């Protein structure tokens, strides 16, 4: 029952590759590739493990409290101050994908939805085109 | 009014001094002849100069409390100290006192001379008061105490803090300065309590009350930001003063704090009471009773003292609220009965258009959802009829 | 059009003004942060020095008491 | 024509000022987070120093 | 509005001040700050730590004299604040820094930070009603009365030449080297060590300055005199000793005409004048050669002007009338020029008000720097 090994591996991995994972807020939108039938591509925002790292730091600090790497703490702080925006964006993307699944699983509907679908993609294009708009977000 | 001390001189010295004055000649040690050699005479002189040192120490070790007392007392205090020490040094530098020292030095009774030139804090006192004097010269705190106009009070705050900006060239104690600022806040709360007691706050109508309160919040606002400017400047000096001390507590409770809190709560009293009673200008006979609880607080609000205002006005405000609670229950139960007894839905709409602003108070607003939905299905059906009839076209 | 021009410049002014204000503000708060940090820095120094000299007093006590 | 072009440019300046403004706000808040970190450090440091201090003091004295 | 403008002539070695309109500067003292070196033991000692002015000069042995300004650039602002504050004390002016606009002399090509922080010092700690930073050459020509001509100064830490045309000081012809009086004294100290006499205390460097001020001269022929053994006149120290100088009295101020002795790629004074004149409009060269004004205390050596004439003749084109003036107030040239300039009605529009400084800031000073 030793945890210093885990604390060291945590500070290790976070300081081995999460040194750059921290402030990935600029490139808000990122296209993809998904090797499947047809090899489709989806849309993705860059905040997958970072949010859990924020929770990790808060847990170590309130829980035990170490001489937690201050650089990682401030980078977590910078992720926090931009995190809710990303949550809303990610859920919007997921709902968008779910709706596109329902829409294209039907065919008649496309005729009537065409306008709204173009509207959604109009704002999607305007959202993707820009990455990191500190003023208008 | 710091006392003054007239330092005595040996009369025989003054006799020979006046004899040197009857002719054109400067007094000197050589004029006493074989009188300097008298151990009795020199012993008398030593005793006299020792008494002088005692007297001067009585003034040089003087100091007051920078924490308590009015700020004006401190300004006048340092000025009076400069006057005292100035007259003291002119008494010291007189040729008679000089000749007494010359006699003791010729008599070699160095106890008196060294004690007269180093034990009195005079040389350091003059230095300290002259270092404090530029901040102390012409401090305009009387302007707060001059005009009752809230704008004049604000302008006085501005001139006072710009005059307090002068600390950069004075080396005055920062802790004493903070206590001086709190004394200023005591004067602030005093002047505001004076003015607002004359303005008849709870008496007057809501509009004049509002203007009064706006100017008062401007006073607090100017206090706040201008004081923060002084905080910044004090930290600027502190960064060059950190080499001396770090006893800068920086804890300031400017006296007007609970006055400010009290004003905002009384704001809410005039605001919210005024509102509810102003809505009952759309009317069962609890109107005057709401005004009674209102004036219960206008009477038992005891012309808003601070201490007892906390400790008693809490229950005063609360009491008024309890009367509004009964007023609510009666109005809500009343209106729900006039609503239930309303036989027409249009009549029911007339009661809703009879209490528009009363369907704001969440207390009232909670128990009507059922009636609301009845009206919504009415609205629903009629707009649906509009879809129908408009769906038929004008040509047909 | 010139009325719209001056309005846009008024908004520009508000941004410039409030920008200098905000820069100044955060510089004031940060100066206070420097003060708090510096105070705690000196306190840390004092605690370290007190630990050192008191451990040395304990070692001196070890020396003289063992003698 | 030139007036509307200047309106576009006036809005451009407004845009950039707002960009830099929001950026300064966020960055100064980040700097504030750094200051909070420094204070948290020194807080725990003072705690550890005081505790270790008193323990070694009193126990070697006893 | 205020009482009267106070012309405070700075200088890396000697500050000079007084009110405008005055004839001569009534208040002049060295620009150094002396704080005691020894230990206060006996009570009734010299109270107070930092000494400036005549008291610091009197009890020179106790102090550890340092300079806050070097090469016309302030190195320590605290000592400068105390010096300026001393200027406003009861020993020099007996006034307040709130009722007097301030004319401030300042050397060319200096960093912006000098004007900026100096302005902050005045308008904030002193809270003067109006500050006005200016050049020094412009003031010296105003002091002589004429209007177009170059100005060759060499104070204590700087030396430069400014070709002034009717007041417009041509900013593209101001050559400036940093070899002045104090540095000549420093090199003299090195030569005194090579003589055998050692002077290294900070309160002894001043004795080296005294020797420079009353025992050095300038050789006409720079080499012919070096190949001879002089009479080796003596010198009486304040201590009462005796120093025979020898060759260390003419080679010491030779530094100004050849900074190779100190090991530097700069130029002599003569080259500063000739380059300042030649980097100007060809239509004004004859007028500038016919009007050269000297100022600054380093232009007081024996045989200075004569050697300067010889050097300039070697560098100027043939048959061009060279004319070097040398008034009797080279130490007070910039101050007298300040007294003439600030005593005019146009000075009201020439300064910078306190209100303006609070509105714009330092940019207002750089805007209205002339
Ligand atoms: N008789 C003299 N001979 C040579 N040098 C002198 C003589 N008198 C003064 N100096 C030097 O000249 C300097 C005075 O110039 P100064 O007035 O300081 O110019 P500024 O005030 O512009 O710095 C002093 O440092 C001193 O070293």
């Amino acid at each position: 029952l030793n945890t210093q090994e885990i604390f060291d591996d945590w500070a290790r991995k976070v300081q081995q590759r999460n040194l750059g994972v921290s402030g990935r807020i600029f490139t808000i939108e990122s296209t993809r590739v998904r090797g499947r039938t047809g090899n489709v591509l989806k849309l993705k925002v860059n905040f997958l493990p970072e949010i859990i790292t924020l929770s990790k730091e808060v847990r170590n600090l309130k829980w035990l409290g170490f001489r937690v790497p201050l650089a990682i703490v401030n980078k977590a702080h910078q992720a926090n101050q931009l995190y809710p925006f990303a949550i809303s964006l990610i859920e919007s993307v997921r709902t968008y994908e779910r709706t596109c699944e329902k829409v294209e699983e039907r065919n008649t509907i496309s005729l009537l939805v065409a306008g709204l679908k173009k509207e959604v993609q109009a704002l999607i294009a305007e959202g993707i085109a820009l990455v990191w708009e500190s003023y208008k977000l | 009014e710091i006392p003054e001390i007239s330092l005595p001189i040996h009369p025989m010295i003054t006799n020979v001094a006046k004899q040197c004055y009857e002719r054109g000649e400067k007094p000197k040690v050589t004029d006493f002849g074989d009188k300097v050699e008298d151990p009795t005479f020199l012993n008398q002189l030593q005793s006299g100069v020792n008494r002088w040192i005692r007297e001067i120490q009585k003034v040089t070790k003087l100091d007051r409390d920078p924490a308590s007392g009015t700020a004006l007392q401190e300004i006048s205090f340092w000025l009076n100290l400069e006057r005292a020490l100035y007259r003291i040094q002119e008494k010291r530098e007189s040729p008679e006192v000089l000749l007494t020292l010359d006699i003791l030095k010729h008599g070699k009774r160095f106890h008196a001379t060294v004690s007269f030139d180093t034990d009195t804090g005079l040389k350091q006192a003059l230095e300290t008061v002259n270092d404090y004097n530029p901040l102390m010269k012409d401090f305009p705190l009387n302007d707060l105490l001059s005009a009752t106009e809230l704008d004049k009070i604000r302008q006085a705050l501005v001139a006072i803090f710009t005059h307090l900006r002068k600390i950069r060239n004075t080396k005055y104690p920062i802790q004493r300065a903070l206590r001086l600022v709190e004394a200023i806040s005591r004067d602030l709360s005093s002047q505001l309590l004076k003015v607002l007691g004359t303005r008849k706050l709870m008496h007057v109508a809501y509009e004049e009350f509002e203007k009064v309160m706006v100017a008062c919040f401007e006073v607090f606002q100017t206090w706040d930001d201008e004081y923060e400017k002084l905080q910044v400047l004090l930290r600027d000096i502190v960064k060059r003063k950190r080499e001396e001390n770090l006893k800068m507590v920086w804890r300031i409770n400017p006296a007007h704090r609970k006055l400010q809190a009290r004003l905002d709560q009384m704001r809410k009293f005039r605001r919210q009471h005024e509102q509810l009673r102003a809505v009952i200008v759309r009317v069962a006979n609890a109107i005057e009773e709401v005004n009674l609880a209102y004036e219960n607080v206008k009477e038992v609000d005891g012309l808003d003292v601070s201490k007892e205002g906390t400790e008693a006005w809490e229950a005063a405000m609360k009491r008024y609220d309890e009367r509004i609670d009964r007023v609510e229950t009666r109005i809500t139960a009343r209106l729900r009965d006039q609503l239930g007894t309303a036989k027409n839905a249009n009549e029911m709409f007339r009661i809703f258009s009879r209490f528009n602003a009363l369907f704001v108070r969440p207390h009232i607003r909670g128990a009507i959802r059922e009636y609301q939905t009845q009206l919504i299905q009415r609205v629903k059906d009629d707009i649906e009829s509009l879809h129908d009839k408009f769906k038929v076209q004008y040509p047909q | 059009y010139e009325q719209m021009h001056k309005e846009l410049t008024d908004k520009l002014e508000h941004l410039e003004q409030e920008k200098h204000e905000l820069r100044r503000r955060f510089e004031n708060r940060e100066g206070e942060w420097e003060g708090r940090v510096s105070e705690l820095e000196t306190d840390v120094k004092q605690l370290q020095d007190e630990l050192e000299r008191q451990q040395l007093h304990l070692r001196e006590a070890d020396r003289e008491k063992t003698r | 024509r030139q007036y509307e072009q200047m309106h576009k440019e006036l809005t451009d300046k407004l845009e950039h000022l707002e960009q830099e403004k929001h950026e300064l706000r966020r960055r100064f808040e980040n700097r504030e987070g750094e200051w909070e970190g420094r204070v948290s450090e020194l807080e725990t440091d003072v705690k550890q120093l005081q505790d270790e201090l008193e323990r070694q003091q009193l126990h070697l004295r006893e | 509005i205020a009482n009267q403008p106070v012309v405070i002539d700075n200088g890396s070695g000697v500050i000079k001040a007084g009110f405008a309109g005055d004839q001569i500067p009534k208040y002049c003292f060295p620009n150094y700050v002396g704080r005691p070196k020894h230990v206060r033991v006996m009570a009734g000692a010299l109270e107070g730590d930092i000494f400036i002015g005549p008291k610091a000069e009197e009890h020179r042995g106790l102090l550890s004299i340092r300079y806050p300004m070097e090469h016309g650039i302030v190195k320590d602002w605290n000592d400068m604040e105390r010096i300026w504050q001393y200027v406003y004390s009861k020993d020099q002016l007996q006034t307040f820094s709130e009722e007097h606009p301030v004319l401030l002399t300042e050397a060319p090509l200096n960093p912006r930070k000098n004007r900026e922080r100096a302005a902050e010092v005045f308008f904030e700690t002193f809270n003067v009603p109006a500050l006005f930073i200016s050049m020094q050459a412009v003031l010296s020509l105003y002091a002589t009365g004429r209007t177009t001509g170059v100005v060759l100064d060499s104070g204590d830490g700087v030396t430069h030449a400014v070709p002034i045309y009717e007041g417009f000081a041509m900013p593209h012809s101001i050559m400036r080297i940093d070899i002045a009086g104090r540095d000549v004294s420093r090199f003299l100290r090195l030569y005194l060590r090579k003589e055998g006499y050692d002077f290294h205390s900070s309160s002894e460097f001043e004795i080296v300055k005294a020797i420079k001020e009353r025992a050095c001269y300038l050789s006409i022929n720079p080499q012919k005199d070096e190949t001879l053994e002089t009479e080796k006149a003596q010198y009486y120290l304040p201590d009462g000793s005796t120093i025979e100088i020898g060759p260390s009295r003419f080679r010491a101020p030779e530094l100004l005409f050849r900074p190779d002795l100190i090991g530097e790629e700069s130029e002599g004074i003569h080259e500063v004048l000739v380059f300042a004149i030649q980097k100007s409009d060809m239509d004004l060269r004859r007028t500038l050669f016919s009007n050269i004004v000297l100022s600054g205390g380093s232009t007081l050596f024996k045989g200075f002007g004569d050697r300067l004439l010889s050097e300039v003749k070697k560098l100027a084109p043939k048959d061009v009338k060279i004319r070097i003036s040398a008034p009797q107030e080279r130490l007070y040239s910039t101050w007298i020029g300040g007294s003439i300039l600030a005593s005019l009605d146009t000075f009201k529009k020439m300064w910078v008000s306190k209100k303006e400084y609070e509105e714009d800031g330092a940019r207002s000073i750089h805007r209205k720097t002339f």
